[PDB]
């Protein structure tokens, strides 16, 4: 259970919601608005976002 | 042999065991001598031949295994072994 | 035929990427995000006015089954 | 194991539906593949294209390739009395060649010079291949139809139905469902070539090829198999004798044949028929199609998963079940989201129904893409089963 | 057959009943006996041939079907049938 | 039916008629054609070319095509002795070869070697062709001159002359009319050709061809029919034997030759003249010809169209009448215009009369264009026909 | 004909007038009988062929033309005529 | 009929001289061709090549065109006893076959299957042809060196001599003039191809095609003329039976062999020496050389010419003419202009004399272009002969 | 009738009367002037000339 | 023959063109607008001039036949 | 005779004496100095060379 | 060979006209008219004493042979 545990949250809170991630991209262009520089964010706040921390 | 006719001439059904021997057969012009030199002569089946012995007064034969003295004669043999 | 070839060729790589972008909903969550784009080719000015007015469609029609 | 399951198993499988109702549904049967039909309460039906033969082709000309000769007899003139002549050269049976020898007084003549002889033999077959012409018509599909019911067996086959690009529309029976109304084209397969039969193996060979083979030939629509035509391609005359001449016949010729039609592709048969790898476009409609089982009650009771719920090659699941609470039974199916709150995905399976306790009952679903709870059953233990479709 | 001459030389006109049979006529030299073989031998009629049969003392006959044994002879007869 | 129909019913009809008088007037006569002549005061005229054949053209090589062999004779001698002979090689009428052969002890020779041998037989020619040269003089053409009139018949031929561009200018006799005067030119017909014929049977055959055939032969001006050159061409000599050698002949040629012509133009011809499609052109002078019938009575009584005026191929008419009140005589006849004021078209029959009471007399005119009144008779009747020319 | 050995086993000359005669031939163990029906057998010449005529006890001939009853014996004549 | 003639008949015919005393000159010799030197005080020589031939050159392979088959001889053993044997399988002059053929109860086996047989045929060669190589070396060119006097005859041979491009340089002897020394090249005649003997008749064929023919053969250097190879070139084995076997040897190959040489060139020779058309080069020296004659009289007496002077191909004259008053004499020739004051032209003989009364004495001159005068003889008659060449 | 009625009036009254044609062209010529505009008259002329109306 | 065939080719295109514009009538009706025109070659002063005074031959020719 | 006596005559002419002509073509290239010009001199000069005319 | 082709190639021609233009005599005459070309190309001035000093040694040559 520890492979998929970290990863089977997420899957599920976002098939839950959608949203967080159609918003994400809107707080990622405006963040470091370079490229990659700019992806980390979307993918560090879509990650953070199924998080309590 | 079994002497049959082929069209009001002479025939001769040869068999195995006439290889080598002169074949008399009496005709109304007296008696007939065929010579049968055949090689190939073997025993009476499917595979026949039939061909004519011709008549031969006073002459030597040439290329021919068959042949008669009289009155020329029709045969038929095998070639089965 | 050339054009049957790359007819799935060039639909098959456009077409995944229209299934991972978009592809949210349906019906009133479609057509929404649909018409939107409709309205930024009647506007903008620059270029990207090309694809967008044209998006719409793409999205319009997935809507337009019924 | 279960009715459908042929279809599913299948890599090759089209997933067509109605845009309209009563209306025609355009599918494209192909061997090896199958294609699967579904429409508003309606039973979805599998369709598959097993064979194509074609049934007592045209004859188009017997080839001899082995033949044997008995009764060799010869005949011959002298220098200036003619050519001469044997009945048996009136005789379709037999080969027969005129030719000259040396004559003399060596071998009964008066004149030394050239004599006409003849020589015949019965010439007998041994064995011949025939080629055959394949008309696009007469040719036969067969096409199965399968309910696609998830039902068990390890009885239950779909209607089989044969047509030919001349029959009319074909009503098919569906024991239980009604009937279906379908017609076919066999929508392009070329047939100026022949198909070669040489002892229950063919091969596809091109046309002027299969008639300019020198070997002895009888028309096609001969019975006689006596009469062959250029019996002198299996035989050969050896130089005459004053009297006799010796004739004789070539050796089989199936092998010269067989590594002389390497290349040329390969022909299947059976029961003296040929066998095609066809392609069809039909059409059908479903109005005279119902559900069968509908008007039962709502299986009011307990389930349990057979065995490991299975994936597809097309994005949906197989999930055995048994009852159990009740009657031959309705099955209580549906996909939600995780909250339960509206319904997503589908059923292929369709009125999934239960025929005996201790029976599983197959049952194939489409999930939507990602997480979903598969509610099967009712309010003892309904059965929340959670998937994840990637 | 009728006994004539051609050029001081014996000429036979054969008829065709006489196919078969020796051919005897008295000369100054004794009696004449020709030798008829020909295969072709018919119907005395338009179509005739005319040759020579030859003089063969002790020598086998060769690449003919005519010849006499006293006096060469000329042979005439027709072919139809 | 009448006098002058022909010309009237074919299509290709010319109108002359002489700028002059007593002048000579030109014209072109054709094979299935007609001209017809008029001039002021005198009849018109009908001519046609009907025959154009050669008579008696000389012939240049009679082929033999098909023979028969009799009284085959041959004769050889021993190696040493030279060249054998026969008399008959003497013959015109034989064929012979000489040819040598292999002798011996065998067939009374004292040496072994080569000897001579020849053999004649009587060449006998049963079917032979023949060719000729069609020289343009000496061709005969036939002129039908036929006097428009229109009287009757159902005894009133046209005058035939039959002349060669080597025969003076024709004064031709017209029973009634007079004389007319006319000399023609074969004005371009070629003849290095030939005219090869096969029992009734000719073609037109190029020069050299036929001089080149490969068949025996005999100098045009022969009648014996027995010294044919080149008989080997139809005879074939077997190789020879020590005393006797066989002779036979090709078989009949007629065949070879017909399947052999096709292609070449072929020509019609009877009694064993030779028929040609001529081509004339002649010059004629009429001041020998006059009216039949001047100085008569002009009718005066009725006539009943016999029946529906007829319309011709050449813009004209042809009005059928018989009389009614009178003689043998004139008719009026005249063409106005719907007014009756002025003379419009013309007669194409001159003077037309009556010879017979009830004899329907065939009258051609030609009305103008558009409308006018065809006035047949006199007054108690004068007969108005409303007439329009498309 | 005239008998002679081939490696310690009997072998036959055949001449021309033999063709069609039993040949018989005495060997310890007992008297030998073979069969010629060779239709090729000629005249004695350099034009031989030889070869052997097996022992055949009840079993039929087949396929050759030279077999004798009690001892294998190999067996020449000449082709020609 | 007079010494040095053959030369002056010849269209081919060069004129050398030196350029210097004692100096080599060099000469070109041809087939048909012949060379005439010259040199102050030595005689006139002709220099012909008339044969080119190589003397026994190694023979590379004889090959066997017909043969005849004796003592054939078969062999067999039952199915399971391996491959039988006949010791003549290692006689050298035997063709022997391996085969299979089916066995059983008829025939002597116990069990039915294949068993080996064997058949062998003495192989005798009736007919062969062999193939030579001739190397340039050991080719043999014969050259005559006859001496330019104009002698007669109608016993004066020219020298003949032999040489070889390996033998040194020859001193030829010339009975009375002394001796000529001269040394020749066979200065390019190819020789990687062979020549074919057939019977007294040769081809030049090319190697790899000579040693590719598919017949019989043995080595060159070989006397035996038994021991063949490939032996089944010329022999086929017929299909076997349980205890023997037919041979048959092809027919002469002679035949096959001419008709399938047309093409190659034709190789002439005579005496089993093969002859060619040579090509020489050589050298020579005259210092050796002198005149036959010196030191005899001044003729003084008289000649009548023999007959009409001649012309030759070459410019130059022939004038036959015999003594007169006087021993055996050197003649007073001089040919001058037509005022006898300076002397033109040159004698092609030289020193003429006069070895007999009555012995016509033919002279080659070389006359100047135009008018000259040939003064033969002396004061009683110098005989003028006006000249003129053109 | 009905067909040619009105045609064969006309070509009869030419064929009485050739001169109403032969001036027509004079009234052509100088009306319109102009090739075809010049030619409808010279036909409308022509027609209106057998015509009472 | 060209000179033939081009002959009766140009003759028969400018004939009938001759038998519609004229071709009215004959005698003293033909020779009147005949006359007329040969007229108009003497004078005029523009060439078609070249085409009047050779119509009038055309014309006074058809009268001359007699 | 009369076809090669007006030839003859000079081809002996100049095989006595070569000279006239060696020195004519001095008398040539002096005399009208162009090519075929000054040739036509060569051979008109050792052409009335042997003549007494 | 080539240079054995154009080797009687170039001399036949350029020999024949030495075999017209010079070819009068021998010995003192040849010499003679020899020895005195040699003296041209020794002096003269102009490019012919290309030629000529070279066609001494052709007549010197030929009087050398001996
Ligand atoms: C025509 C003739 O020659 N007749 C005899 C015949 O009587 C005899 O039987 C036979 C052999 O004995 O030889 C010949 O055939
Ligand atoms: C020359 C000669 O041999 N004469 C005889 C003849 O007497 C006899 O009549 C005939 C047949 O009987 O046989 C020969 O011809
Ligand atoms: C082994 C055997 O069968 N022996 C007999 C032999 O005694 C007899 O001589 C012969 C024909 O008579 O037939 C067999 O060969
Ligand atoms: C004339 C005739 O055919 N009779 C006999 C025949 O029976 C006998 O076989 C032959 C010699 O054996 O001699 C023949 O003369
Ligand atoms: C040996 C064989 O099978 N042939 C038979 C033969 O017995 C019969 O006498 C004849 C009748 O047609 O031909 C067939
Ligand atoms: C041509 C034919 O069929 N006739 C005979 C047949 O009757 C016979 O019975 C057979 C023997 O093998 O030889 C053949
Ligand atoms: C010499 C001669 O010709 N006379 C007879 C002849 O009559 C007779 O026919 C023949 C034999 O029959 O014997 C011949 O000797
Ligand atoms: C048979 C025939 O028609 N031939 C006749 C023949 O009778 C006659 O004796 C002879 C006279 O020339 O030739 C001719
Ligand atoms: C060469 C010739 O015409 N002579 C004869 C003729 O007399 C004869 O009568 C005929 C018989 O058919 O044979 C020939
Ligand atoms: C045993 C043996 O070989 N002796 C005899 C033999 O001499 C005789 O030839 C044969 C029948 O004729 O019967 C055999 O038994
Ligand atoms: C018939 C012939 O020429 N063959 C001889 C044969 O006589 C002899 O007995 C034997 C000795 O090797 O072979 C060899
Ligand atoms: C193989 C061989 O040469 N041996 C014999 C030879 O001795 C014999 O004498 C000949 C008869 O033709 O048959 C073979
Ligand atoms: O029925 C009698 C007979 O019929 C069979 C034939 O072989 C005849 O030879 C025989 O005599
Ligand atoms: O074998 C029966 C029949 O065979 C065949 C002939 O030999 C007949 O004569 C005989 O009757
Ligand atoms: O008039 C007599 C006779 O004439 C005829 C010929 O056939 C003669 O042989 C015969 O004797
Ligand atoms: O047939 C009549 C005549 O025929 C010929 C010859 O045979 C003559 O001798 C005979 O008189
Ligand atoms: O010397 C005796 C003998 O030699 C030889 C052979 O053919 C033997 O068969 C024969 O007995
Ligand atoms: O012919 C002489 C010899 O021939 C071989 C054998 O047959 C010998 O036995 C015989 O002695």
């Amino acid at each position: 259970r520890e492979y998929t545990k970290h990863l089977i949250r997420v899957e599920n809170w976002i098939f839950r919601n959608p949203g967080f991630a159609l918003a994400a991209a809107a707080i990622a262009w405006l963040l470091g608005s370079s490229t990659s520089q700019k992806v980390i964010y979307l993918v560090m706040i879509l990650l953070i976002a199924p998080a309590y921390s | 042999f079994h002497l049959t006719t082929r069209n009001g001439e002479p025939h001769m059904i040869v068999s195995r065991q006439e290889k080598g021997k002169s074949l008399l057969f009496k005709t109304e012009d007296g008696v007939n001598m065929c010579t049968l030199m055949a090689m190939d002569l073997g025993e009476l089946c499917e595979d026949t031949i039939t061909y004519k012995c011709p008549l031969l007064r006073q002459n030597e034969p040439e290329d021919i295994d068959c042949w008669c003295n009289s009155t020329s004669t029709w045969v038929t043999y095998g070639t089965c072994t | 035929g050339a054009l049957n070839s790359l007819g799935k060729g060039i639909h098959q790589i456009f077409g995944a990427a229209f299934k991972s972008l978009f592809g949210g909903m349906s019906w009133f969550s479609q057509i929404l995000i649909g018409t939107l784009l409709m309205w930024l080719g009647l506007n903008t000015k620059n270029g990207s006015i090309s694809l967008m007015c044209l998006a719409l469609g793409g999205v319009l029609i997935f809507l337009s089954t019924a | 194991y279960f009715q459908g399951m042929r279809c599913i198993g299948m890599s090759n499988r089209d997933f067509v539906e109605g845009v309209s109702g009563g209306s025609w549904v355009d599918i494209v049967l192909e061997h090896g593949s199958c294609v699967t039909t579904m429409a508003k309460n309606k039973p979805t039906l599998d369709f598959e294209l097993i064979k194509t033969e074609a049934k007592q082709p045209a004859t188009l000309r017997k080839y001899c390739i082995e033949a044997k000769l008995t009764n060799t007899t010869t005949e011959s003139r002298c220098p200036t009395q003619g050519e001469p002549s044997l009945n048996e050269e009136q005789d379709k049976r037999f080969v027969c060649k005129h030719s000259m020898v040396d004559r003399g007084w060596g071998n009964g003549c008066g004149l030394f010079g050239k004599g006409g002889i003849v020589t015949c033999a019965m010439f007998r077959c041994k064995k011949n291949m025939e080629g055959k012409v394949v008309q696009p018509e007469n040719l036969e599909y067969t096409i199965v139809i399968t309910p696609h019911s998830g039902e068990e067996h390890a009885g239950k086959h779909g209607k089989e139905i044969k047509i030919t690009p001349q029959s009319s529309i074909t009503e098919a029976e569906l024991t239980g469902y009604g009937t279906v109304t379908m017609e076919c084209s066999p929508r392009t397969l070329d047939f100026e070539m022949v198909l070669l039969q040489m002892e229950n193996k063919a091969w596809l060979v091109h046309r002027q090829w299969f008639l300019d083979l020198p070997l002895p030939w009888l028309p096609g629509a001969d019975t006689q198999g006596s009469n062959w035509i250029q019996k002198e391609t299996l035989v050969t005359f050896k130089n005459p004798h004053a009297k006799k001449q010796d004739v004789v016949v070539l050796g089989s010729q199936e092998g010269a044949m067989h590594t002389a039609l390497t290349g040329a592709t390969e022909i299947q048969m059976s029961s003296g028929n040929l066998l095609f790898t066809g392609h069809l476009k039909c059409r059908l409609r479903m109005d005279k199609l119902q559900l069968k089982g509908m008007s039962y009650s709502m299986c009011t009771g307990k389930f349990k998963v057979v065995k490991e719920i299975a994936e597809t090659q097309h994005g949906t699941i197989v999930i055995r079940v048994q009852y159990g609470d009740g009657s031959p039974c309705k099955i209580p199916f549906e996909i939600m989201d995780l909250e339960k709150r509206h319904v997503l995905g589908r059923l292929i399976t369709v009125n999934p129904i239960v025929t005996e306790k201790d029976s599983p009952v197959n049952i194939e679903a489409e999930p939507p893409f990602g997480d979903s709870y598969i509610i099967i059953g009712v309010e003892p233990g309904q059965l929340k089963l959670n998937w994840f479709k990637k």
